[PDB]
């Protein structure tokens, strides 16, 4: 029953912006410590964002350099990523994940299916 | 001794990596040195990198009576022989604000006799000098500054390093007025002058002849002190390239060489070298199934912390071996010419503690 | 002097299995390398195991798969293989082979035969 699904995907200029969304059913996200990954072509999946259910904080991959947000709405039970001066670099799959732990670590409970996003210039 | 044995098995096959990536080009390494700081880093890790770190390693430094064997390890290779003769260190690094787990550092102090260091990294410069000071003092100043800490910056939160000197003085010494510039024949087939230590005396000696054919000349020489010896290894023809060594190199396997050695005479000429290697531990560890640590949001540390995620941004390895003439009733002279061994190729040696096993240096030396 | 004499060999069930022996003399043993090679009517001779003099380092022919296992006794001048699963397509001559280059040698061959 319980199922994680993104939306927020499409095509974006070299330094526009884009919102991605995760919606949760059958939880609620603030228990969970919840995290963004990606894969790209090419590459392997790695880490972008993560909220730590220990106290609320965000963090980032160093990749990121202060230009995503990763909020979590409450209300909403929804997760957010706020993508900012997105670059041909930013092109990729986005998956959303959580897991019962006070911090973002492997392995995790729940995978979303995932999100295509293309940064073309 | 069962954790020696365990951790020279680990050490030499992450040397094994080091070297297929350092195809003709020299390498010096420690085997005990990175099996050494991978133990203390056990201790900061938990779940699924805590295993793949294990299963690598083959045992848990939380289980009885394994932490205790390590610094009697420790203490049994160095209480030896001392003075500015060898000299090791490790040290973990992780970012000064973070709320570690309760008890840890206490509990870190316990089992390794050291703490884990905390710094500011945001502190840029700072952090570069105390790291680098840590490694400089503890090593006598004999190794020059590390390079991959330009890596570290105001996001680095964990960083490990581990150090290693080594300058021994032999049993016998090579007799000093032998030593000469001779031509090295190099990989690729051109040579280069270099200067070569010689040596008449009864050796442990053994060949080798791999599942083709190709035979081995193995040599033992031991270190003053009756306790360590360093080993040689090289193909006796030149055609054979020392990457069909290296490709099936293992530490029980140089133990099966010593164990089947003979006393005998010989006129050993060998290079003088010098060697300084530093290795990125990142691609040699992933390779032997310690993805996970390296990775954000991925990196399991919760027995460090569980208030903030934590990776390993950089993790290092520097040694530095010397390789000279100098040592320390009735001697009788041989009536007849001993047979000869030039090393003018590409050869292996390993430093090995004969009574545990331990396997201190590993190396190739592909121009010296 | 030199002599390679091999033995083991023989009519088989498919499935069954086989341990081929051979015994050395007339050169430094404990130096050499020891090989199996095999070789029937119309192919050429083929490596199917090899060992190293000590320390136990092996190497097997790709069709092997696990099934053959070679082993020596330096002390006793003898190479050993202990084939099992054995199929119709191992149906073969089987040939002892020391070596430590350039010298090499070769005994006479066993028939392994199978069905």
């Amino acid at each position: 029953q319980v199922q994680l699904v993104e939306s927020g995907g499409g095509l974006v200029q070299a330094g526009g912006s884009l919102r991605l969304s995760c919606a949760a059913s059958g939880f609620t996200f603030d228990d969970y410590s919840i995290a963004w990954f990606r894969q790209a072509p090419g590459k392997e999946r790695e880490g972008v964002s993560c909220i730590s259910s220990s106290d609320g904080s965000a963090y980032y991959a160093d990749s990121v350099k202060g230009r995503f947000t990763i909020s979590s709405d409450n209300a909403k039970n929804t997760v957010y990523l706020q993508m900012n001066s997105l670059k041909p670099e930013d092109t990729a799959v986005y998956y959303c994940a959580a897991v019962w732990a006070r911090v973002c670590r492997n392995p995790y409970d729940y995978w979303g299916q995932g999100t295509q996003v293309t940064v073309s210039s | 001794s069962y954790v020696a044995h365990l951790a020279s098995d680990f050490g030499v096959r992450v040397f094994q990596q080091v070297a297929q990536a350092s195809k003709d080009r020299n390498v010096v390494f420690s085997p005990y040195g990175v099996a050494s700081v991978l133990a203390m880093l056990q201790l900061t890790t938990g779940g699924e990198t805590q295993q793949q770190i294990q299963a690598a390693m083959g045992f848990k430094i939380d289980d009885k009576g394994m932490a205790p064997a390590l610094r009697h390890l420790y203490k049994e290779l160095m209480g030896p022989w001392n003075k500015d003769e060898i000299s090791t260190t490790d040290a973990i690094f992780v970012q000064r604000d973070l709320k570690l787990v309760q008890g840890f550092m206490p509990h870190f102090f316990r089992l390794f006799r050291s703490t884990v260091k905390q710094v500011d990294f945001s502190e840029v410069e700072r952090a570069r000098f105390i790291i680098n000071d840590w490694v400089k003092t503890h090593t006598k100043g004999m190794i020059s500054h590390l390079l991959g800490t330009g890596a570290v910056d105001q996001l680095t939160r964990l960083v490990l390093v581990n150090a290693l000197y080594f300058n021994g003085q032999w049993k016998t010494p090579f007799p000093d007025s032998s030593t000469h510039r001779r031509l090295f024949h190099k990989s690729d087939g051109s040579t280069v002058s270099v200067p070569m230590m010689a040596q008449t005396n009864k050796f442990n000696y053994t060949e080798f002849t791999t599942p083709d054919g190709h035979y081995y000349d193995i040599l033992e020489l031991p270190y003053h002190g009756d306790t360590l010896s360093m080993f040689i290894a090289a193909p006796y023809e030149k055609e054979v390239p020392l990457s069909a060594l290296t490709n099936i190199l293992s530490a029980q396997l140089i133990s099966h060489w010593k164990g089947n050695m003979t006393r005998l005479p010989r006129l050993l000429v060998l290079p003088k070298f010098s060697l300084e290697t530093e290795v990125d531990l990142r691609k040699p560890l992933e390779n032997l199934g310690m993805t996970d640590m390296f990775r954000p949001f991925q990196a399991d540390f919760t027995s460090l912390s569980d208030q903030e995620p934590l990776h390993v941004a950089l993790a290092l390895q520097k040694v530095k071996i010397e390789v000279n003439e100098s040592g320390t009733a009735v001697i009788v002279s041989a009536r007849m010419a001993p047979e000869e061994i030039i090393i003018d190729r590409p050869f292996l040696f390993v430093v090995r503690h004969n009574p545990t096993g331990t396997v201190l240096f590993m190396g190739q030396v592909m121009e010296p | 002097q030199v002599q390679l004499v091999e033995s083991g060999g023989g009519l088989v069930q498919p499935g069954g299995r086989l341990r081929l022996s051979c015994a050395a003399s007339g050169f430094t043993f404990r130096t050499y390398a020891m090989q199996w090679y095999r070789q029937s009517p119309g192919t050429e001779r083929e490596l199917v195991a090899a060992i190293s003099n000590i320390g136990g380092v092996t190497d097997y022919g790709d069709s092997v798969k696990g099934r053959f296992t070679i082993s020596r006794d330096n002390a006793k001048t003898t190479v050993y293989l202990e084939m099992n699963s054995l199929k119709p397509e191992d149906t073969a001559t089987y040939y002892c082979s020391a070596v430590r280059l350039p010298q090499r040698y070769w005994g006479r061959g066993t028939q392994v035969t199978v069905s």
